[PDB]
């Protein structure tokens, strides 16, 4: 199971980080890690396992 | 690690309590099997 509404406003919990927003598919290899966070501390994007 | 931390591609999935010894059961028919399995220690460095 991995429910993931794509293009609407939603709540979310990703790897113990919570919030609200909308999810966009991107094209970037970035195989270095699993989570990307901004300088402010708000996550910007994540990669599926 | 000796502490038992387990890291795949940088992130750490889980940490085992302790490891006395490690044995790697990897079998490759290819003669040019792999590049390296090494030991190492902590240090303080900078990176770009
Ligand atoms: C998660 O997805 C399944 C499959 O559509 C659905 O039955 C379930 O209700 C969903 N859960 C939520 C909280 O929407
Ligand atoms: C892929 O990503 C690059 C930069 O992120 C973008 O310029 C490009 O339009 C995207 N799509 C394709 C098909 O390359
Ligand atoms: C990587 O593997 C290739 C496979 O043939 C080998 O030729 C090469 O020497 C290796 N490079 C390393 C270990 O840096």
């Amino acid at each position: 199971f991995m429910n993931v509404t794509l293009d609407k406003c939603t709540k979310y919990n990703i790897y113990d980080v919570s919030g609200v927003g909308v999810i966009r598919v991107s094209n970037d290899t970035f195989l270095n890690g699993i989570t990307y966070t901004s300088t402010s501390g708000n996550l910007l994007g994540f990669k599926d396992v | 690690s000796r502490t038992g931390h387990f890291y795949i591609n940088g992130y750490r999935y889980f940490t085992l309590g302790n490891v006395e010894a490690v044995n790697f059961n990897v079998t490759t028919a290819e003669t040019t099997d792999f590049c390296t399995v090494a030991l190492a220690s902590y240090a303080d460095v900078l990176v770009n």
